[PDB]
Parts: structure tokens; C-alpha cells; sequence
RNA sequence: GUGAAAGCGUGGCCUAACGAUCCUUUAGACCUUCGGAAUUCGAAGCUAGAGGUGUCAGAAAAGUUACCACAGGGAUAACU
RNA sequence: CCCGUCUUGAAACACGGACCAAGGAGUCUGACAUGUGUGCGAGUCAACGGGCGAGUAAACCCGUAAGGCGUAAGGAAGCUGAUUGGUGGGAUCCCCCUGAGGGGUGCACCGCCGACCGACCUUGAUCUUCUGUGAAGGGUUCGAGUGUGAGCAUACCUGUCG
RNA sequence: GCGACCCCAGGUCAGGCGGGACUACCCGCUGAGUUUAAGCAUAUCAAUAAGCGGAGGAAAAGAAACUUACAAGGAUUCCCCUAGUAACGGCGAGCGAACCGGGAACAGCCCAGCCUUAGAAUCGGGCGGCUCCGCCGUUCGAAUUGUAGUCUGGAGAAGCGUCCUCAGCGGCGGACCGGGCCCAAGUCCCCUGGAAGGGGGCGCCAGAGAGGGUGAGAGCCCCGUUGUGCCCGGACCCUGUCGCACCACGAGGCGCUGUCUACGAGUCGGGUUGUUUGGGAAUGCAGCCCAAAUCGGGCGGUGAAUUCCGUCCAAGGCUAAAU
């Protein structure tokens, strides 16, 4: 929108905003990146640490497909569950509802928060962390590994 | 061997009921006819030998075999072939002895 | 450069302004191909506007192998078990694949299955109207025969079900993160453990 | 030559949400059953039944 | 370590005597990786030093122009 | 004292300007960032494409396990993966009395100190496929973490950069 | 001296082919510097500009010596995403793909080699006919230093069964395209105006109030516009129907087999040099040197040896569409 711009403000005010003294030139600090290390080392190093040099290993063609690896949380677990499920489990103390992760696109379970209340879970996924174990099995249920 | 049906350790994967592959005819590219054969041996009688393959059948007859494969290796550029000269040069070899 | 800011980027140092591709011809081009629709299902009428039917396939790696799409083409063991020729299978609206090995039951006996629905759902035309060979439909069927327009063999998934199972004992006394954690280690040391048997 | 010469690949179009396009379609329509509103928008519906 | 002991000692009684990225090289682990699976060389990683930038917050650098050129400077010489 | 400009300093023996008309210079685009407006919200985004439709470059509709961003981080990597707080101020509200009062309530934000996840170190009962597990117990160490989400899309000004 | 063959020479011999032109896209070669790095040489600009060639309506690519490591995909091309990511880089400035996944479109094929030997079954020219983009007859010539036919790895040859499949013509329409002809309504009354097409009044058409012209803002003055109707010509392709003969020798499909099963060389690959690439102990390309193999060969993004495993089959060729 030209007709919010502030040089329209600045028409007949002769710097055009940039000074007198110093001027709008061409460069003058260099393009881009330049200077990194030089004249704008304060800047690089105070708003860019770690930025010069290198760390690790390479990995030459690395295909991210084989690390996919979805996590869930089971505080989020009972999400999953359906409504007419969720209330069948409410009902019936005798048998857990069995969450399969997988189809809902998780590789891993991973232990964050709490579960409902006196409420037993069967879930089956490909991976699952410690924690998260304990804390199905102290709720009643169990945990099933699948691929 | 079928997979464990874990998504770790040895074996892992999806279990599945695999299926040996059905024979198709690119199983014979390695191979040839008798025919074949039979005008490569002919074709060897007619042509005899190279100049370095004479110099690793000098070499073998003397019993110099590592030398004998790193001459077929500068020869030929790679180990396999190496050996493979040199195993096909010892046949040679055996025969003319028998 | 100034402030805060992240390290710009940007890739503009050619000549860019004369390598620039605008889109001012997408709807012309959407009107197009719809055109060319239209026309290649007059031409092709009765025969389906989705095309010729195509196996059902898994995607490829650990990130899609749970997904299934349809393939290139129905593979050649696919079609001897199906019972269809694979010369006669291109004409009659099978896509064939001479490429696609079978590696697993499953796949196989749902692509024959998929060929022998489709074997079922249609309906040939005999090559001259007075005379009726051995692949040939009934007159009653020719009669009601008209094309369809969308996909006459959706590829689904099967939707996810939540079921409410007893939790015995033996689920109880499992420990996952255990078991995981030794078939990690045993695929770790596995050539450890033959060298030192192959040593003894 | 012209400062800033004027060039196609300008952000000509716009792409506004779609629940968005749908409250103003779903405004205008309760904008529509106003009489007030209608007549201010400057349409003779003085004879209009209802 | 020393002293009987308290205690003192993390270089020189105190105030100067020194050095980033990249690369090389050395020391440490029954350490990690070489991505189809193993073993061994080789290579690549992690932690800590060393090879140096003295223009010392750290380019890799010889003159001449009276045959000369450009952008500027009265921020700066050669008159008054 | 003649304007404009550079300048510590201009009416200057400082430069441009004989006069008039018309033209004449912070724009468009890409990546980000703060701020603000709008929609939805642990989601958000149909315009790659498809179905159509003002007989139509608009508008309308469509997300299958699509994809992007967000929803989990720490490690070079192998790999592991958030036990769900306390306390001092503090807005609002409710009671007793009308003192700069007392009690309850204690959101936002700030200060301080624990706990949990991971890199590193340290530690080790019981099981175990003998190299894994982890009862108990930790640390002047390290993190762009956790402790009941806050993002996604879009519009504009401003700022850096090509 | 004659004859046969070989190689070559001259023909204004009979009949054909080629050169050059255009630039937006397309294919091959060659190839900078300005510039950025606040200097500058590697780098960047750029596998770009300039220069030299070659096509079409598209070109190029194209049917795995592929992608992957999965529960596996399956010619080529293009779009979205992958991704400003892996990687490359005085690891500075900067640079930067590919696979999976979702879409557009889809199509597969032809050769060389062992296989007529009861006869080259093949092809070109002249001449003479015919329903003349071709067929038939005759005669010369090409070709055995190999034209036809079968075969192409997905297979296939050969043998035995199954009796499953395979043979044109002509007419009338439809579909596509390009054109031609006709078809609504005021120029009524008053005023100002040089001229109403302006103002006021009274009427009308409208599946036509897009646009233009005519003496000023014209739906009804004119051309046109909307929607019917009729007429003409190409494309011989697709499609429906109708009329007649419809011959399976042979060739395909399916099942079996204690038999065979022929697959591209100064090419692959390796060393080295130069260039290029994200390709990093070397991505492709090219020069020179070495130089293969058939229970084998290429690839599997860290060089090397050993043992396995996965996947394909180069060094010959054609091919519409999405762009
Ligand atoms: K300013
Ligand atoms: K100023
Ligand atoms: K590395
Ligand atoms: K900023
Ligand atoms: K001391
Ligand atoms: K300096
Ligand atoms: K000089
Ligand atoms: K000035
Ligand atoms: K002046
Ligand atoms: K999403
Ligand atoms: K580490
Ligand atoms: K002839
Ligand atoms: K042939
Ligand atoms: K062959
Ligand atoms: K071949
Ligand atoms: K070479
Ligand atoms: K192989
Ligand atoms: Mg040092
Ligand atoms: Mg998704
Ligand atoms: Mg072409
Ligand atoms: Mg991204
Ligand atoms: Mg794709
Ligand atoms: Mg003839
Ligand atoms: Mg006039
Ligand atoms: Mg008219």
C-alpha cells in the first residue's frame, strides 16, 4: 500500500529520512554476510554464537525416511480414543481399551503427564520408553511391541 | 528367515509369510551356450595368448603367485579380475601338464 | 547488516529475473486438461474415464510401508494366478507389470483378488456384433452397459478401531522397554559373539 | 526508462482463509435480511412486502 | 609435598612477559560412525594440549610512471 | 544580506542556480523479525491438483495414512526421552470492623530454590539372552528443554539482507 | 590374347538426395570478465553473456546394468513437497541436488547373434497392365563377405495335448473442423438546439441493455448482439447401424518336459591428466596408458581385503501424452 508508506510522509524533507551527514550510499558496510569476522565480529559473535567453524561427523546421502519416528505422549493416548469407546471403558471395569498407535501414525510412546484415572490401557506400539511402561503398567494395563 | 515382528533387533519387520521368488529368465545372464563354449575354445586355439598373460603363465610356472597376481592386478585394473586371471591362467596351466 | 536478525540467505546473484515462472496460466491450463478429459472419454466411451484398473501396492521405506497406493501394474505371477493372459490383459483394461517381483503372500493373493473382482464387474463386447466367442458378455448384459465416471475400485485403508480387550496376566508380566533394549543389544554384539564363537 | 520499471511477477492475488471468506459470505447474508441496511445501501425497497 | 602440628603450596612476593576459525599433529575410551550384514586395516567423530598469525580480535603480497587516468578532498601541502 | 548544499563555522572572495513549461528520484520481488487488525485454535493451511461455475482467468466445494509449520527435547553419534513443584511480592473478589486494619482468594508478571528429560561424570540391590536392565543414591558441570500446550493462516507499516 | 573377380578412374549417362533462411521455445559444442568476497589469487559472477553448429510443432528423454533396505516400489516427462535440506565451500563469501510421498499423463516395442538349404522364400530399376500413396506379370540387377522369416531374457527353440483366439468390402448417419444465407422492438407528440442521439409525454423488444456507426449521453435509425432454421466443403481418422462371403493350412493363447536356452569389446573396468558436479580417497565427461569376463558383469554415496546378501543386465534402435 503506497499510500501508507512513510516516504510519502518525507516528500520535500530533502534526505528522504537518511541524514544529512551519513547519507544512504551504495554498500557501505559490504553485501551480504561480509565482514563476518572482521568488522562485524561484535555483531556475529554476540547474536551468533557458534556460527564460524564446524562440529560433528558427515553423513554423505543421509535419507531422513529411516529416522522417521513419530512420538505421542500418554497424556495425549487417550485422545485417540473414541467417544463411544471412551465411554464403553467407563462403563466396563472388566476389559482396557486397545490403542493402536500406529494407525494413528506414532512410532513411540514417550512417558510425559498422566492418564485417566483408574482407567487400564492396552497399547501397542513399535517403541516405548521406560517410564511410559511403568506408568501404563501401574494404571493395570499392558503394552504390546509391533512393527 | 521371517521377521521377528519387533521393529529391533535381529530379523526385524513386519511379519509376513515370504515367498520365494518365481524363476524368470534373467537367472542365465552369467551363462552361455555350449556353442559358445565350444567357439571360445576354439577361437583361444587360433588366437593363443597375450603378451601379459604369457608373462603371468611364466610367472606361475616359475612360483612366484603373489607376483603373478600383482602383475594380472596392474594389468587389469581391479583384485577380482586379478584373481580371476590368474585362476584362469593355472587352469591353463594344469591342462598343458596333464 | 544490522541488529538482531537471521543470517540472510538469499539466492539471487544470477541473472533470476529472466529464469522467473509465473502461474497467470493456471486456470487456462485447468480448462485444458479438462477439455482433453472430455475428449479422450468420448473417444474411449463405454469404456471407464478412470482408466485401466491398477494393483494395490505398499509404499516404499519404514516411513510409508504401513500406507497402500496403487501400483504400475499387475505383476506377471499376479496374472497367471488370476488366470488372465498377460497379452490379453492390456485389452481388456488390466495394466500390466513385467518389473514388480512378489515377494509375499499377502500382496499376491490381494491383487488376485482385485483381478478377479474386476473379472467379474466387466462386461466385453464381441469383436463383431453377429458373432459371440468364448470372452464374450450375453446381449442382456451389452444392453445395460454404460460408462462410469469416477474410480470403480477405490483404494482405501481400513479404518482405525479402538476394542476393548481383558488384560491377562502374561500382557502384565511383559516388559517391552526390557525386551527392547536386549534385541538392541543382541543385534549390537551379534558379530561379536560369532567371532568368539567361530574362535571356540 | 522508467524508475522502477513495473513487472508481471507483482503479488497481484491474494489468498484469504477460507472460514474467513465464509463469516463474510455469512455477514452479508444477516446484512441482507435488515431493511435498514438494505435502504442504506441505497436500494428502493419502500414497496418491498417483507 | 613439607612440617611435630596448626598451616602452607593450583608456578616465580605483587603490578607486563602473549594468540581465534580452517587444517595438521599428539594424548584419552574394552567410546561413536563409515548408512545392505559381519571381521580387520584405513578414514571420519568426541575431550585436552601443540605447530601462528608481533599490522599482536589473527590477507597469502615488489617497484616505477615526467606518457599517464578516474572519484573526491580546502577533512591536507606547495602563494597571498 | 541569496536561496540549496557540505560544514565547527556561509551573505561569503565556497560550489549549483540566465528565465519558463512538461518530465524527474526509497519502488517491486524473495527470506526473516517486532508491532497491530482479522479467522480458527492443539491445531492451522485446498487455489500442486480435482469437481465446477458469473456460457465462466472470478466466486463456490473437496485432505485418502498428502505435505508445511506447530504439537519434545538433549547428544558429534550410537541413542535416550520430561513424576506432573514450593516459596516472597502481587490484580480481582468474599467476610469481620471502619485503622496505612485482620482473615480467606493468590490470575499475569517478577525474584529465589527444588524436582523431571537429555550430553558428561558418578553410582549399583535384583534380574539378564553376559551385556543389557536399574532398588537406592547423586553433581560449584552443560541445554536454543519439562513441570496442564500457543500455534497456523492472512493484511499493512517499519528494519536487515540478495 | 581371352575370361572371372578385386580396387579404382571418367561420364551434361537414367533417376533421386544435400547446402541456405527465421528466433520465442528445443538439442550439441565453445566460453569470459564486469561483479561479490568491503582488498585478492581458489571461489563467486556461470557449467551464464558473447561465439560455432542442428530440428520440430514441440524438441529432448524414455521402457532400469533404476530406486531402495521397506510389509518394498517399477519407462520417460512435468507440478507440489522433499529443501535452502544431505553435501560442497580461503567450511569465508556463498552454493546446493536426489529418493520416498501427493498430483498431470500414461504405451509399449524393434533388432545382432545357432537354427530354409527339398534350391533368396527378400529387395531395387526398366517395360506392360490394374479398383494406382499401392497390386499383378515379365526382364535385368542387388544379395550367400547374407536379403526375407523365427527369437530379444518379460523370454524363447523343440516335443506332446486342449480344441480357446485370429481373415474384408460397400452404403447411410453420429463425432470434429472451416465457411455461407435470413430472422425483435419508435425514429410517434412538445421544447432547446446547426444537427436530438438532450429534457418532458406516450409506446415497444429483450435467450438480443457486448460493442460500434450516424450532425451531442441512441436497447427499438444502421451494422451488429441472443437464439433457432437452412445450405456448402474438408478431414477417411474415431464411432452406431445396415448388405454379402465369412475358407483355420498356418499362427497365436493355455498345461506339461529328467532336452536345450546362443543376449552387443579397444567395450566395460582400472591408472593418470584436465574439466565439471552437492558427489566428499575423486558425480559425469573427455585425452593418453593398461585392458576384461560368462556358475559371470554393473550398482548398493568412505578408500582396502575376506564371507554373505539385495537389485538390475550396459557397451544396438524406435516410440504418442502430461511439459
Ligand atoms: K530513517
Ligand atoms: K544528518
Ligand atoms: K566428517
Ligand atoms: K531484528
Ligand atoms: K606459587
Ligand atoms: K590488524
Ligand atoms: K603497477
Ligand atoms: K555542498
Ligand atoms: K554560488
Ligand atoms: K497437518
Ligand atoms: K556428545
Ligand atoms: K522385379
Ligand atoms: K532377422
Ligand atoms: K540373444
Ligand atoms: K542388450
Ligand atoms: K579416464
Ligand atoms: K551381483
Ligand atoms: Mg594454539
Ligand atoms: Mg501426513
Ligand atoms: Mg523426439
Ligand atoms: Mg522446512
Ligand atoms: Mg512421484
Ligand atoms: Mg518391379
Ligand atoms: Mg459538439
Ligand atoms: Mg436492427
Amino acid at each position: 500500500t503506497t499510500r501508507f508508506k512513510k516516504n510519502r510522509k518525507k516528500r520535500g524533507h530533502v534526505s528522504a529520512g537518511h541524514g544529512r551527514v551519513g547519507k544512504h550510499r551504495k554498500h557501505p558496510g559490504g553485501r551480504g554476510n561480509a565482514g563476518g569476522m572482521h568488522h562485524h565480529r561484535i555483531l556475529f559473535d554476540k547474536y551468533h554464537p557458534g556460527y564460524f567453524g564446524k562440529v560433528g561427523m558427515r553423513y554423505f546421502h543421509k535419507l531422513r525416511n529411516k529416522f522417521h519416528c513419530p512420538t505421542i505422549n500418554i497424556d495425549n493416548l487417550w485422545s485417540l480414543v473414541p467417544q463411544e469407546v471412551k465411554d464403553k471403558a467407563k462403563s466396563s471395569n472388566a476389559t482396557a481399551p486397545f490403542i493402536d498407535v500406529t494407525q494413528y501414525g506414532y512410532f513411540k510412546v514417550l512417558g510425559k503427564g498422566v492418564l485417566p484415572q483408574n482407567q487400564a490401557v492396552v497399547v501397542k506400539a513399535k517403541l516405548i520408553s521406560k517410564n511410559a511402561e511403568k506408568k501404563i503398567k501401574e494404571a493395570g494395563g499392558a503394552v504390546v511391541l509391533t512393527a | 528367515q521371517p521377521n521377528t515382528g519387533l521393529s529391533v533387533g535381529l530379523n526385524k519387520g513386519h511379519v509376513v509369510t515370504k515367498k520365494e521368488l518365481a524363476p524368470r529368465p534373467s537367472d542365465r545372464k552369467g551363462k552361455t551356450s555350449k556353442r559358445v563354449h565350444f567357439v571360445r575354445s576354439l577361437i583361444r586355439e587360433v588366437a593363443g595368448f597375450a603378451p601379459y598373460e604369457k608373462r603371468i603363465t611364466e610367472l606361475l610356472k616359475v612360483g612366484k603367485d603373489k607376483r603373478a597376481l600383482k602383475v594380472a592386478k596392474r594389468k587389469l585394473g581391479t583384485h577380482k579380475r586379478a584373481k580371476k586371471k590368474r585362476e584362469e591362467m593355472s587352469n591353463a596351466l594344469r591342462k598343458m601338464r596333464a | 547488516m544490522k541488529h538482531n536478525n537471521v543470517i540472510p540467505n538469499g539466492h539471487f546473484k544470477k541473472h533470476w529475473q529472466n529464469y522467473v515462472r509465473t502461474w497467470f496460466n493456471q486456470p487456462a491450463r485447468k480448462t485444458r486438461r479438462r477439455a482433453a478429459r472430455q475428449q479422450k472419454a468420448v473417444k474411449i466411451f463405454p469404456r471407464p474415464t478412470a482408466g485401466s484398473l491398477r494393483p494395490i501396492v505398499h509404499g516404499q521405506t519404514l516411513k510409508y510401508n504401513m500406507k497402500v497406493r496403487a501400483g504400475r501394474g499387475f505383476s506377471l505371477e499376479e496374472l497367471k494366478a488370476a488366470g488372465i493372459p498377460k497379452k490379453l490383459a492390456p485389452t481388456i483394461g488390466i495394466a500390466v507389470d513385467h518389473r514388480r517381483r512378489n515377494r509375499s503372500l499377502e500382496g499376491l493373493q490381494t491383487n488376485v483378488q482385485r483381478l478377479k473382482t474386476y473379472k467379474a464387474k466387466l462386461v466385453i463386447f464381441p469383436r463383431r456384433a453377429k458373432k459371440v466367442k468364448a470372452g464374450d458378455s450375453s446381449a442382456e448384459e451389452l444392453a445395460t452397459a454404460t460408462q462410469v465416471q469416477g474410480s470403480y475400485m477405490p483404494i482405501t485403508r481400513e479404518q482405525p478401531a479402538v476394542d476393548l480387550v481383558k488384560v491377562t496376566d502374561e500382557m502384565k508380566s511383559f516388559n517391552a522397554y526390557g525386551k527392547l533394549r536386549i534385541e538392541r543389544t543382541n543385534a549390537r554384539h551379534i558379530g561379536a559373539r560369532l567371532k568368539r564363537a567361530a574362535e571356540a | 526508462r522508467m524508475f522502477a520499471p513495473t513487472k508481471i511477477w507483482r503479488r497481484w492475488h491474494r489468498k484469504i482463509p477460507v472460514n474467513q471468506k465464509r463469516y463474510a459470505v455469512a455477514s452479508a447474508i444477516a446484512a441482507s435480511a435488515v431493511p435498514s441496511l438494505v435502504l442504506a445501501r441505497g436500494h428502493r425497497i419502500e414497496s418491498v412486502p417483507e
